[PDB]
């Protein structure tokens, strides 16, 4: 529900939704909006859809279907490289959706935009050193660039304190004509647990696990730590519940 | 891109006397991202206020910028020689960004006697090339000064180029240098050339002399 | 602060491409953008492109896109403008100017400018007319001797007294345009001596697209 109130930010300024534990519908949120583009790193979709692991990250931005390309980790494209980057080590699902007519209070900004380059000029003057997006970290010179660049063509320079570094940042703000169905791309970056699983698929829990599916047949039961073999009748209710 | 409305231009304006330029915008603007530009003549503009808010580095306090939203004014505390300039109100809240049309500033000081000097033809330049005839107004203030070539002490057609230079910075004076141009092989019966000049300096119009 | 400099005037043909240069001082550019101003004779300053070196963006005005490239280098500490295909009426004075930010649209300090003039006629070298002092001089109090450049094709042509070196009583009056295609303008200095004047050696004489400097011992007459 917070992905879906108010606007999606842009690909430098995304914002992280993180769930540790809780059950998960992934497949609810597919159904919701239509996904043009479904991708994904070191796993299977369908695995992804339906598997436990220790955490999910999840991460909204308004992206474009035609510079998805750009956002690639494999992809040297300027957007991937100053704006959004995903850590190859987690198993990464990327998927790109466009919001439907009949979806509603997703809020549609002006245009989609980007930094095209992000930069800090050295305290020597004739030298000047590239920054590059460490994994996620929200970019760089995001601070320089306003939430949505004004033009497509732009300059932002600040002073970084001197000691330190006193250097210059230099950042470059891009936008693209936005698309009359806005776009969205969702980068996912779930840590798998080794020992520990908190959040699983919904439902986990399927009807032969239901004492109700086996009832009056001998059966064996683990609820609640207690292992045993028993046929349950259904009875009125006796003792403290 | 703004349509921006412009002061009408050319004013006549004594010294210590406080001056307003009007910049209006057709198209609303950021209400503080206007830049004015004052240039010398045969200079390069110079950024004066930015955003119409603070004076620039090494600008002078007394000019000084008012108004948001579509209209902007600049008014300047005291008037110098100097201060004569065309400024122009930059609008930088749309891109592209626009220039003001831009409004010269005059200042008189007082009215300048014309000085008439007679360059007479050199034997060179009827050598070589047309030998012509050379006229000079130094310090005739204001620009409005009238020169009438006369030759062999007859009325002469005024079809003589003439150019008025720009106030100096300091002197605030107009020099205008009327040049007649007369063919080398024409030059048997003419014997005088002069410049009668009509002016609001001096007590009556004065007629020059070659001979020679 | 970095001082701006700008290449010398120079006229081409209509269509012919022309590269304008400006040069940041020092041999190092700053982190500044770069301007460049197009202002038409009696006419409001118009931007034609903005480029920033650092950045490496290059933009251009909508009215002039696409028919001149731009491009500003760091390591070079200079940055350029070409302009190709440009109509006859394109001429105009084209300024270099600083640039804070895109946030900050001002700018400090303005190039010296260059003057290309797009005509499809033969430039003509500049002839000086004799300095022809007046006859009727002031007795000491001054003495009134031009020499003035003519019949100069492409503007504009700087003339100066002592090679520049006197820059009182000169008065420089603008070129205007005679019947002739051809046009002149008007130098003259006021010496206080009737004879000789402050230096025997003045009126040294150099023409932009000439690219000529002559220097001329001057004698009163």
């Amino acid at each position: 529900s917070p992905l879906l109130s108010g606007t999606p930010p842009q690909v430098y300024n995304f914002k992280r939704l993180v769930f540790t534990n809780c059950n998960y519908n992934l497949t609810k949120l597919l159904s919701l909006f239509s996904v043009n583009d479904f991708t994904c790193s070191q796993i299977s979709p369908a695995a992804i859809a339906s598997n436990c692991y220790s955490s999910l990250i999840l991460d909204y931005f308004s992206y474009p279907l035609s510079m998805k390309s750009d956002l690639s980790v494999s992809s040297a494209g300027p957007i991937s490289q100053f704006n959004y980057k995903q850590s190859f080590s987690n198993p990464t699902c990327l998927i790109l959706a466009t919001v439907p007519h009949n979806l509603t209070t997703i809020t549609k900004p002006l245009k989609y935009s980007y930094i095209n380059k992000c930069s800090r000029l050295l305290s020597d003057d004739r030298t000047e050193v590239p920054q590059l997006v460490n994994a996620n970290q929200y970019s760089p010179c995001v601070s320089i660039v306003p939430s949505t660049v004004w033009e497509d063509g732009d300059y932002y320079r600040k002073q970084l304190s001197p000691l330190e570094g006193g250097g210059w940042l230099v950042a470059s703000g891009s936008t693209v004509a936005m698309t009359e169905q806005l776009q969205m791309g969702f980068g996912i970056t779930v840590q798998y647990g080794t020992d520990t699983n908190s959040v699983c698929p919904k439902l986990e829990f399927a009807n032969d696990t239901k004492i109700a599916s086996q009832l009056g047949n001998c059966v064996e039961y683990s609820l609640y730590g207690v292992s045993g073999r028993g046929v349950f009748q259904n009875c009125t209710a006796v003792g403290v519940r | 891109e703004i349509v921006l409305t412009q002061s009408p231009g050319t004013l006549s304006l004594s010294p210590g006397e406080r001056a307003t330029l009007s910049c209006r915008a057709s198209q609303s603007v950021s209400s503080s991202y206007l830049a004015w530009y004052q240039q010398r003549p045969g200079q390069a503009p110079r950024l004066l206020i930015y955003g119409a808010s603070s004076r620039a580095t090494g600008i002078p306090d007394r000019f000084s910028g008012s108004g948001s939203g579509t209209d902007f004014t600049l008014t300047i505390g005291r008037l110098e020689p100097e201060d004569s300039a065309v400024y122009y109100c930059q609008q930088y809240g749309s891109s592209p960004w626009t220039f003001g049309q831009g409004t010269k500033v005059e200042i008189k000081r007082t009215v300048a006697a014309p000085s008439v000097f007679i360059f007479p033809p050199s034997d060179e330049q009827l050598k070589s090339g047309t030998a012509s005839v050379v006229c000079l107004l130094n310090n005739f203030y204001p620009r409005e000064a009238k020169v009438q070539w006369k030759v062999d002490n007859a009325l002469q057609s005024g079809n003589s180029q003439e150019s008025v230079t720009e106030q100096d910075s300091k002197d605030s004076t107009y020099s205008l240098s009327s040049t007649l141009t007369l063919s080398k092989a024409d030059y048997e019966k003419h014997k005088v050339y002069a410049c009668e000049v009509t002016h609001q300096g001096l007590s009556s119009p004065v007629t020059k002399s070659f001979n020679r | 602060q970095v001082q701006l400099v700008q290449s010398g005037a120079e006229v081409k043909k209509p269509g012919s491409s022309v590269k304008v240069s400006c040069k940041a001082s020092g041999g190092t550019f700053s982190s500044y953008g770069i301007t460049w101003v197009r202002q038409a004779p009696g006419q409001g300053l118009e931007w034609m492109g903005r480029i920033i070196p650092i950045l490496g963006i290059s933009r251009s005005v909508q009215k002039f896109q696409g028919r001149i490239t731009i491009t500003a280098d760091k390591s070079t500490s200079t940055a350029y403008m070409d302009l190709s295909g440009l109509t006859s009426d394109d001429t105009a004075v084209y300024y270099c100017a600083r640039e804070g930010g895109s946030g900050y649209d001002f700018f400090d300090y303005w190039g010296q400018g260059t003057l290309v003039t797009v005509s499809s006629a033969s430039t003509k070298g500049p002839s000086v007319f004799p300095l022809a002092p007046s006859s009727k001089s002031t007795s000491g109090g001054t003495a009134a001797l031009g020499c003035l450049v003519k019949d100069y094709f492409p503007e504009p042509v700087t003339v100066s007294w002592n090679s520049g070196a006197l820059t009182s009583g000169v008065h420089t009056f603008p070129a205007v345009l005679q019947s002739s295609g051809l046009y002149s303008l008007s130098s003259v200095v006021t010496v206080p001596s009737s004879s000789l004047g402050t230096q025997t050696y003045i009126c040294n004489v150099n023409h932009k697209p000439s690219n000529t400097k002559v220097d001329k011992r001057v004698e009163p007459k």
